[PDB]
């Protein structure tokens, strides 16, 4: 049951490496997730066949 | 709306009937009773020129 489904993209890691012996603990790139959503509605149509005349 | 073929639309099929109505012939009076070859007839016919 639902009228909306959301699916995510995990973008690449962009950052600066720590050259030499510079301490890296505590400087940790956060994974960036991007979101999107699609919504569902009905689409109906009807045709008529006249009468008995 | 709703489809209406309507009246007078070139889609409206028409069926022609084959039976003929005939204005019948007026009943004739001077039938074979009156016309005769004998003397006793209202309309006498003379065969003096039917073959000559």
């Amino acid at each position: 049951a639902g009228d909306r489904v959301s699916f995510d993209l995990s973008v690449r890691l962009r950052g600066q490496p720590t050259f030499g012996d510079d301490r890296v603990e505590g400087k940790e790139e956060n994974l960036k997730f991007y979101t999107d959503e699609v919504i569902i509605d009905q689409v109906r149509h009807s045709v008529s066949a006249g009468g008995r005349m | 709306s709703s489809t209406v073929i309507a009246f007078g639309d070139p889609k409206a099929q028409k069926k022609w009937s084959s039976e003929l109505a005939v204005d019948i012939r007026k009943k004739s009076y001077f039938e074979s009773r009156f016309i005769g070859t004998s003397e006793n007839a209202v309309i006498q016919r003379k065969t003096e020129v039917e073959s000559d």
